[PDB]
């Protein structure tokens, strides 16, 4: 009983109100929540549009 | 054993 | 401003035919119902000024400091009816009376339009607080504090007169907005000169400048409490907001004429800071430092960039409420103890704890804490400073490093170590006193977070 | 004394211990050690390194560019 | 014994001797534990200079100019040292590190229009 | 931490004073002068001093201990120090 | 008023004792040569003429001041040590009990009878002994800081308020 | 865990292009950090006790050992779990001299054995007056002996005479 | 011997290394027993006040305010011109003022002259 | 959104999809579940039921609309009335400025932080942009000082015409 | 190292100077000199995120070593053989420039032999 109080109380709530402040007042407006762009790599699928990237070019084959 | 603390007033 | 001016005019009749117990209770009441009405006049605009009448008007550089005088008034009342308990009806009613007359005295003061009738409102707040002074004092020592004040500010203020009625019979008028407007450039010459001169000496001394401060200690120190908020928050400001008003007619001869005046508050504040390190008078510490503010707001004044004019009225605003707690600290333990001296009552935080407390605060925001509004108008000023020339970081650096040093010094000595063995007539804090410094503390605070209200006309 | 007398002091002697402080010291050591053998065994490179630090006068002339000196 | 009459002000205050509070006997009863004082008796002008929160004047067990000489020979050693190490600086038998695409031109911020001068590095 | 009793302190001190073999611990008594009954000196006395100073882990200043002549002066200065009343 | 040669003899040996406690850390090596400097001290104990005696002294504190240990042990509530004056924070005194608000004071009946008890008895005593002082200081005033004890029944060592009613070593 | 920050640390300025004398300051301090580790355990924890005689040894506490045991297992783990887990924010140091890929061990081992020699001769039944370097090192360098007394007094010493009177 | 122990203004000659506290007088003997005789006096009259049931406040202690008096009210009746104070104040009060106006008279100088010729660059520099 | 894609412009936005190369379990996915359960389908709905109660009580505000004046180069010498609608108009577009300047700033920074550790090369164009806004508005309104206006910005801008107009004709010799 | 030794106390004009080399043209005993290549593109190292100093001429490998770390989460101990290719690689790389200061070193030692043998007789 007393952690479940404490968790809503103190996370909960509060994790609530600050996750309105931002999902509706904070990112209303530009360029207050930018975050850094994912990093790409050959292969990968974006999500978005759907392109595949292609694949790097053949390693020169170094060879421990 | 239990001493009396003197401290101030905390009334006020 | 007559919505303003008309009820604090309505004090003295109040308090005039008031009963003999309710004196303190009317004024305070409608003191701060006064400081209330006072609050609409922050609604400025951004371009123009808020201009009334053709004799009364508001911009963003006066308004908070009318509110800070309406708001000082009852501040004032509750901290003197203490030791103003034992003195007769008449004359309780005649120190209401005085501290009335300045704030009306002091709100048409900072509302007039013209430079003439600016003079003397200014001029006018010379006589409530000269009687307070010389009358209401305690020592042998407040005749000769009330010479000095009056007369350092009497020879600073004549020149000015004769230059305001000169600068009236040659540009025609003497209207704040007009000789904005119709702004000639100063030429370099020696007439030009010493009119900048009579311009600027009145406002120099009124900060006061360092090198002519030498009645500051005096008027603060002898003062009655109430006295000495009003000196150190608002009778300081008259200087800088007169000098904010009237260096728009002396360009470009300030570029040259304020190399002597950077130099000596550059200087003075680390002087008058060091000063502090020293004093022997808690009172006379506190005076003391109200010297190194000035100083910076000087500097700013004196280099006229926006950032320096945000900067000066910043700091102006948040070191009246800072001093003013500072004395109204003192003051407490004045009345315990009966005496200035700083060491004598010693170790108090283990005797009146929420007053260490406060304390604590005052020292806080004394030392330009950051986020208050004090380090908000300090660092203003210093990267203005830096801007005008970058060797002013270490003068200005040095000044903030010895300020942290006494403003701490006094906290440890007065509230820290051991308490003295012989003082037991150290009461516990009272109700008044407490909200004293809590009304002191929190409009301080509340202000970081709508710090435009007090950055002038140039935010 | 007073509440929680569990641990009697002592005069002179050598304090009362627990059981329960022994072995966890004697268990937390026994990580310790147990820790760094294993990360030895699985990561000596981390160590002794990885690669041969190559001998630089060992590079013949031809593989490094220096002709004769009469060229 | 008063301070010279120089015209500094000092008046008939006695000059006592400028020993700190902290060269004060600790195991005394004073009347002011704390600051060492005793009620009545002579407060010395630079009383709030020597408190203990403040300027120490107590014996040492090194004399004070052989302590100068010590710090101030370590300091200047030192520094000395970091100047001779920078102009005798450590590095490893290594020629420079290598970057592709003209050591990195326009990952740098080079201007997009201007051609660079060819960086080109070989297979040794 | 536990408290301290005039009994505890007597015993300590008569304790350390056993361990000295200057002292003959059949002789040894709470009221025996250290100098006329023990028949030392006060540089014998000095060390006895510091011997009570690491017993119990606190200083006695030298114009204190020096009129510690006795063991009960002892325990009465170590009860007085220590605030211990029993 | 002033220090005896015994009693600076007395205190050399114990500040060069500690101080090679200090030095020496390990109690055996402690002990062998806390007896090596016992019997320096014991070399020159009857000494005739007092003059050399005194300059046996002065060498030897010029000696320890040379050898001190720059940091020796300080017991940690004696001055200079880590402990030292810690406790001063918690040393109300005790006329702030007449301060206490009347409902702070009703939680402790008993123990503000037994003060008020106390306070009758200063009240009392304090003109007897007052007049004790002035019937045994010599004319010219005291001489010494030393305070004599009660000397009848029923009296009271005078100004004994301040040492008997002063605060604890651990009070809050 | 000070093994994947601090022994990296140590590998990276031996490679760079360094000050030379700043490269030799730090090894030595590398030596001497082993060298007051071995002060701390000598002489806290090993000989015997010197402490006085009431025994109040008790450290047999559940919120004393469970905080130390979290640290502990921080301390043993989480230099592992760290540098494992952050992706590569450098080029790292993968051929060097094998004396200088056992630098960091090599001075750390030396300061211990020193250190350990040193400690060992307390023991000894000799006791000689300390050197001038004892006192330089023991006494700070004398830095707070000379700047807390020189500059504060110069400053307040003004502060009255020439600022205030 | 051993090496000497040099005393200084703020590393002070020790007690025990001070050759007066060897070589003591009779006429020293009576001084130290006046000085007790003086302090004996001071405490008598200090705690007769201080162990007072009926006294309420401070023990107003004259030395504190002598003190207090000479360090502010005193100096000015008691100063003089003098070769020693005129010099002092003109170093002192003068010689910061006009060492820093030529610093920064001299630095504003070289940023003005920078600024002519358009040598000093404030690409970003919009805020003054 | 309120604000125009025109006036704050991000790029197309480019995330990778999950390309898992392990069969232990994903934490952060079961992390957000939960997220997504106790905390953004309570406040979703709390700003549901918000925004139908301001559906229900619609009401409007407006952008004020400033004409133009004649500015202070239209004045004659002392025509107080001009000077001071002109001065006006010139205080109103001095603040515009700034926050055109403001936007700019704005996108530079997002920039630096969007593009991670190739902001170098990928911000040249705001960085060109601050670059060209910031010369403008230090040409515009720099050293005029504290009391600033639309009279010694005009000389600020005459100086700077017959500096130039000097110097084109210098150079043309 | 040796290489400190032979240049401060010695013949540092025989040393190379790590500021100034190559001072030797690559073609200079060096027929058919080969250019490195690159195998990662500049895009590929962009949208990667490869820190500048990353984007050497081994950054194929870090690519591959990030992807790999990303596709292996919660498992910080998979994708190990991707960190050694890439410590390999950079192994090689710092070999390469270890041969670099070498061909200076041997090529400055056979200049100042050159110049030598011709001022020996004349
Ligand atoms: C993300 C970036 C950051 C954004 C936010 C930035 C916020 C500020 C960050 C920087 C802060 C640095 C300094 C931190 C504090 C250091 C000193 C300290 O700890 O003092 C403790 C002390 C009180 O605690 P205490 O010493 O345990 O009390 C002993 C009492 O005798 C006995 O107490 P008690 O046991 O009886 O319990 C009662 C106690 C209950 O309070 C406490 O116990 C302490 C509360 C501390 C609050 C958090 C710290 C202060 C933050 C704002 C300042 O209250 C009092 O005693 C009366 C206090 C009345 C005034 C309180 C202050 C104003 C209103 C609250 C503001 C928040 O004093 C203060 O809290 C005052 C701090 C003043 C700092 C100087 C001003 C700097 C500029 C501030 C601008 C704020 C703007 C926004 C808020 C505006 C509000 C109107
Ligand atoms: C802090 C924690 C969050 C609080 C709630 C969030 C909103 C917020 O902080 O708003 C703060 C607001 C401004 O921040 P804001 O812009 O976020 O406000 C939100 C509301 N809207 C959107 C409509 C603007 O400021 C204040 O509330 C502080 C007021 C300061 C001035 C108070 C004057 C009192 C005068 C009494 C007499 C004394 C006068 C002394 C001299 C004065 C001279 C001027
Ligand atoms: C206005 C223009 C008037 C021009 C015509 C008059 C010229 C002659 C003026 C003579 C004044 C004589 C003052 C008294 C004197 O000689 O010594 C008094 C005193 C000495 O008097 P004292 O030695 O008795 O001082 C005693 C001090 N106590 C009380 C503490 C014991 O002079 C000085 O101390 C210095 C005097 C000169 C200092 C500089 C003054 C002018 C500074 C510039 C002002 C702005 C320009
Ligand atoms: C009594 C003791 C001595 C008091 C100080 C001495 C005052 C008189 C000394 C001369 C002052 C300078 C002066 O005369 O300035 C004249 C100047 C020009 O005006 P005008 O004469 O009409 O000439 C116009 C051009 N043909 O006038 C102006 O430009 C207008 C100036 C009006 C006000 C002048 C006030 C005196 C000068 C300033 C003094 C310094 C500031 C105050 C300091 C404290 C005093
Ligand atoms: C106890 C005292 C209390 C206070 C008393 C009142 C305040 C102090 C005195 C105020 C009056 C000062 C009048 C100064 C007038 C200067 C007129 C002048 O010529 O100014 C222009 C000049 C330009 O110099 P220039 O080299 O040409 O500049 C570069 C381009 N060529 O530039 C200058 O001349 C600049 C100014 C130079 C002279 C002053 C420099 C400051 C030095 C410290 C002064 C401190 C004040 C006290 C001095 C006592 C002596
Ligand atoms: C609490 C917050 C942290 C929770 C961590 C939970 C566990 C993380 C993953 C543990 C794991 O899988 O460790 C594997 C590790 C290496 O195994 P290995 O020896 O390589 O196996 C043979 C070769 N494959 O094998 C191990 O034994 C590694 C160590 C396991 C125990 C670690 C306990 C935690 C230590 C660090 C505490 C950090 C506290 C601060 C957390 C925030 C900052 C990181
Ligand atoms: C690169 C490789 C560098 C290799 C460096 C090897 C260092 C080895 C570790 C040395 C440890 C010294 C040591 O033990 O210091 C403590 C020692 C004893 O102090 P003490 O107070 O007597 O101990 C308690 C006695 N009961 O007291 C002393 O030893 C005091 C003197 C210490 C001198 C240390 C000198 C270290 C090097 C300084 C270089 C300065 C350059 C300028
Ligand atoms: C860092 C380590 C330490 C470094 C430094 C270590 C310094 C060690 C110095 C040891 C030798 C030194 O001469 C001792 C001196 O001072 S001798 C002075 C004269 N000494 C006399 O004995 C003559 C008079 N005699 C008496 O006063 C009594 O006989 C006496 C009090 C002794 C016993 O009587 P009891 O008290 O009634
Ligand atoms: C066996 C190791 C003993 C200590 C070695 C200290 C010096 C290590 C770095 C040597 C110089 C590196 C730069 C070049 O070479």
């Amino acid at each position: 009983y007393r952690h479940s109080i404490f968790a809503v109380t103190h996370v909960l709530i509060p994790v609530w109100i600050i996750h309105y402040y931002l999902k509706y007042h904070v990112t209303a407006k530009p360029y207050t929540v930018v975050e850094r762009k994912p990093r790409i790599f050959p292969g990968d699928t974006i999500l978005e549009t759907g392109e595949v990237i292609p694949l790097m070019k053949e390693f020169p084959d170094q060879h421990h | 054993k239990r001493l009396f603390i003197i401290k101030p007033s905390g009334f006020y | 401003m007559l919505k303003i001016i008309i009820p604090t005019t309505m004090l003295l009749p109040m308090t005039w035919m008031s009963k003999h117990n309710m004196i303190w209770i009317n004024a305070t009441v409608h003191s701060l119902l006064i400081s209330l009405i006072s609050l609409s006049l922050l609604n400025q605009l951004g371009e123009n000024s808020l201009n009334f009448s053709l004799t009364f008007f508001s911009d963003s550089l006066s308004a908070p400091l009318l509110v800070l005088t309406t708001w000082l008034l009852p501040l004032m009342l509750m901290a003197s009816q203490s030791h103003l308990s034992k003195e007769t009806t008449t004359r309780k009613k005649l120190y209401i009376t005085m501290l009335i007359l300045l704030q009306l005295f002091l709100i048409m003061t900072f509302t007039a339009t013209e430079l003439i009738l600016f003079y003397i409102l200014f001029e006018a707040t010379l006589v409530p607080t000269l009687i307070i002074i010389t009358r209401w004092g305690n020592q042998t020592e407040r005749l000769n504090a009330g010479l000095y004040f009056l007369f350092y500010t009497l020879a600073g203020s004549l020149p000015l007169l004769v230059a305001l009625v000169y600068i009236q019979n040659t540009t025609g008028s003497l209207n704040f907005l007009i000789i904005h407007y119709w702004s000639h450039p100063l030429s370099n010459s020696w007439s030009n000169i010493f009119m900048w001169l009579a311009c600027i000496m009145a406002f120099m001394v009124k900060m006061p400048l360092y090198g002519l401060h030498l009645w500051l200690p005096k008027a603060h120190v002898e003062a009655p409490i109430a006295g000495s908020m009003v000196l150190a928050a608002v009778l300081l400001k008259l200087g800088g907001y007169g000098m904010m008003r009237i260096t728009t007619i002396l360009n470009p001869l300030t570029n040259y004429m304020a190399y002597p005046f950077l130099m000596l508050s550059m200087w003075g504040m680390i002087m008058t800071s060091s000063i502090c390190l020293r004093q022997t008078d808690l009172k006379s510490l506190i005076a003391y430092s109200s010297v190194s503010h000035m100083a910076l707001v000087i500097v700013a004044i004196m280099i006229q960039t926006p950032w320096s004019f945000m900067g000066a009225t910043a700091l102006m605003i948040a070191h009246g409420l800072t001093s003013s707690m500072l004395f109204c600290l003192a003051n407490t333990n004045y009345e315990r103890v009966h005496s200035r001296t700083m060491i004598l009552a010693r170790g108090l935080q283990t005797l009146l704890p929420l007053m260490a407390t406060w304390w604590l605060m005052a020292s806080l925001t004394n030392l330009a804490l950051p986020p208050s509004i004090n380090l908000i108008g300090e660092l203003f000023i210093i990267t203005a400073s830096f801007s005008w020339s970058n060797i002013t970081i270490i003068l200005m650096g040095m000044n903030m490093m010895i300020t942290a040093l006494y403003s701490l010094y006094m906290l440890i000595t007065t509230q820290r170590g051991k308490y003295t063995h012989h003082i037991n007539n150290i009461k516990a804090s009272f109700t008044r006193e407490n909200a004293l410094m809590a009304l002191h503390i929190l409009p301080l605070l509340l202000l970081t977070l709508n710090p435009k209200m007090i950055l002038g006309p140039l935010y | 004394a007073g509440g929680g007398v569990h641990i009697e002091p002592r005069y002179r002697q050598f304090p009362q211990l627990t059981r329960s402080q022994l072995i966890q010291a004697e268990f937390f050591s026994a990580t310790m050690w147990f820790w760094i053998l294993w990360r030895f065994w699985h990561d000596s490179d981390a160590v002794l390194g990885h690669f041969p630090y190559p001998d630089p006068s060992q590079w013949t002339d031809e593989e490094l560019g220096i002709l004769p000196d009469d060229e | 014994e008063p301070y010279p009459d120089d015209g500094m002000g000092y008046g008939d205050y006695p000059k006592l001797p400028d020993r700190s509070q902290q060269e004060r006997d600790p195991w005394y009863d004073w009347d002011h534990p704390d600051l060492r004082l005793n009620w009545g008796e002579p407060i010395h002008w630079d009383l709030d200079m020597y408190i203990r929160n403040r300027v120490d004047t107590s014996p040492t067990p090194v004399s004070w100019n052989t302590m100068c000489k010590h710090l101030s020979g370590f300091v200047a050693f030192m520094l000395f040292m970091f100047w001779v190490g920078e102009i005798y600086p450590s590095y490893q038998p290594v020629g420079p590190k290598q970057y592709p695409y003209n050591d990195l031109y326009l990952e740098r911020g080079g201007d997009p229009t201007k051609e660079p001068e060819p960086v080109v590095h070989y297979e040794i | 931490a536990p408290p301290l009793t005039l009994e505890a302190i007597k015993d300590r001190v008569l304790y350390v004073l056993k361990l000295y073999d200057k002292i003959d611990p059949e002789k040894l008594s709470v009221n025996s002068h250290f100098m006329k009954d023990l028949g030392l000196d006060s540089l014998d006395q000095v060390e006895i001093i510091m011997a009570m100073e690491d017993e119990f882990g606190f200083e006695i200043p030298d114009i204190d201990a020096e009129k510690l002549m006795c063991p009960q002066e002892i325990v009465d200065y170590i009860a007085d120090k220590k605030d211990v009343y029993e | 008023a002033y220090l005896t040669h015994q009693q600076k003899v007395l205190r050399l040996y114990k500040r060069a004792l500690r101080h090679l406690e200090s030095w020496c850390v390990h109690r055996d090596k402690y002990r062998y040569f806390a007896c090596l400097m016992r019997a320096r001290f014991d070399e020159h104990k009857n000494e005739k003429d007092m003059v050399k005696a005194t300059q046996l002294l002065r060498q030897a504190e010029e000696e320890f001041w040379y050898g001190q240990h720059p940091q020796p042990y300080i017991f940690p509530e004696s001055p200079g040590g880590t402990s030292y004056e810690r406790y001063e924070c918690y040393k109300v005194p005790e006329w702030c009990l007449d301060d206490w608000h009347p409902s702070e004071k009703a939680m402790y009946p008993d123990y503000f009878a037994k003060r008020e008890q106390w306070k009758r008895l200063r009240r009392e005593s304090w003109e007897r002994e007052v007049k004790q002082l002035q019937e045994e200081t010599p004319p010219g005033g005291p001489r010494t800081e030393a305070l004599p004890p009660a000397r009848k029944e029923g009296d009271l060592p005078p100004l004994w308020w301040h040492i008997v009613t002063r605060p604890r070593e651990r009070p809050m | 865990t000070g093994f994947y920050s601090k022994d990296l640390i140590i590998e990276a300025v031996n490679m760079s292009y360094t000050n030379a004398w700043a490269l030799l300051m730090t090894l030595i301090a590398t030596s001497l950090t082993a060298a007051y580790s071995t002060r701390i355990i000598f002489f806290a924890f090993l000989g015997k006790p010197r402490f006085p005689p009431l025994v109040l040894i008790n450290e047999n506490n559940p919120l004393l050992i469970n905080s130390i045991k979290r640290l502990l297992i921080g301390s043993i783990f989480a230099g592992f779990i760290i540098s494992n887990n952050i992706p590569p924010m450098t080029v790292p140091n993968t051929t060097m001299p094998l004396y200088m890929k056992m630098t960091a061990l090599i001075v750390t081992i030396m300061g211990f054995m020193l250190a350990l020699e040193l400690n060992n001769t307390t023991y000894y039944l000799k006791f000689k007056y300390p050197s001038q370097t004892y006192k330089f090192s023991n006494m700070l360098g004398y830095y707070p002996s000379i700047m807390h007394r020189l500059p504060t007094y110069h400053n307040l010493s003004m502060s009255q005479k020439s600022a205030s009177s | 011997s051993f090496p000497k122990y040099k005393p200084s203004r703020l590393a002070t000659l020790p007690a025990t290394l001070d050759p007066a506290e060897y070589d003591i007088s009779p006429e020293t003997r009576k001084a130290q027993a006046e000085r007790l005789a003086i302090r004996s006096r001071l405490k008598r009259e200090y705690l007769l006040q201080y162990n007072d049931p009926n006294r309420l406040g401070v023990i107003e202690d004259p030395a504190l305010i002598r003190w207090t008096y000479a360090r502010s009210a005193n100096i000015y009746p008691n100063f003089r011109p003098t070769p020693k104070t005129s010099l002092l104040g003109a170093l002192f009060g003068i010689g910061p003022l006009f060492f820093w106006y030529y610093v920064f008279k001299t630095d504003r100088d070289k940023k003005e002259k920078l600024i002519q010729e358009g040598k000093l660059d404030q690409t970003f520099n919009i805020s003054y | 959104d309120s604000w125009d894609k025109d006036v704050y412009p991000e790029p197309p936005r480019r995330t990778p999809a999950p390309a898992p190369q392990t069969s232990l379990p994903n934490p952060v996915t079961y992390l957000t579940k939960i997220f997504d359960l106790l905390v953004d389908r309570p406040v979703t709905l709390a700003r549901e039921f918000i925004e139908q109660q301001h559906a229900k009580n619609r009401y409007y505000y407006y952008h004020r609309e400033f004409r133009r004046v004649p500015d202070i180069t239209e004045c004659e010498e002392k025509d107080i009335l001009c000077m001071f609608e002109a001065e006006m108009q010139w205080r109103r577009d001095y603040k515009v400025d700034q926050e055109i300047v403001n936007i700019i700033q704005e996108r530079l920074k997002a920039c630096q932080q969007r593009e991670g550790e190739s902001y170098r090369q990928n911000c040249a164009k705001e960085l060109e942009q601050f670059t060209q806004v910031s010369k403008a508005f230090q040409d515009r309104y720099s050293d005029l000082g504290a009391h600033y206006s639309a009279r010694k910005c005009l000389a600020k801008q005459k100086q700077r015409m017959l500096a130039e107009r000097k110097a084109a004709k210098e150079a043309a010799a | 190292g040796a290489h400190l030794a032979r240049r401060y106390l010695g013949d540092a004009s025989k040393e190379p100077d790590p500021l100034r080399m190559p001072t030797f043209p690559p073609d200079y005993g060096f027929p058919e000199r080969k250019e490195r290549e690159m195998v990662a593109t500049q895009q590929e190292m962009n949208d990667a995120q490869l820190m500048l100093q990353q984007r050497d001429y081994c950054a194929h490998y870090l690519i591959q070593l990030l992807k790999c770390k990303r596709d292996s989460f919660p498992n910080f101990l998979a994708c190990k053989h991707e960190q050694h290719d890439w410590d390999y690689c950079e192994h090689l790389d710092y070999v390469k420039r270890m041969k670099e200061f070498e061909r200076e070193r041997r090529l400055l030692q056979r200049k100042k032999r050159r110049e030598q043998r011709e001022a020996e007789m004349a």
